[PDB]
């Protein structure tokens, strides 16, 4: 689980843009609040077995 | 669940946003498409299985 990717963002990356931010993504009216329904922690893992 | 009811949905405009405007839905799991994209898309038919 040391290997991760971003699954959600406010806008797409430009060529060679780098963005390590852990801040919560908002998919609807739900404010991020450090957590929810249509709000997400934006980083995910492959879990390679 | 042994005898699930299927409704064919056709010839109509599908406001999928209603299905996540309500706080009542405990789980919402989408496959092949994002829930935000649904109000933009068009389909030959829709089948609602319950």
């Amino acid at each position: 689980y040391n290997y991760l990717y971003r699954l959600f963002r406010k806008s797409n990356l430009k060529p060679f843009e780098r963005d390590i931010s852990t801040e919560i993504y908002q998919a609807g009216s739900t404010p991020c609040n450090g957590v929810g329904f249509n709000c997400y922690f934006p980083l995910q893992s492959y879990g390679f077995q | 669940v042994y005898a699930w009811n299927r409704k064919r949905i056709s010839n109509c405009v599908a406001d999928y946003s209603v299905l996540y405007n309500s706080a009542s839905f405990s789980t919402f799991k989408c496959y092949g498409v994002s829930p935000t994209k649904l109000n933009d898309l068009c389909f030959t038919n829709v089948y609602a299985d319950s």
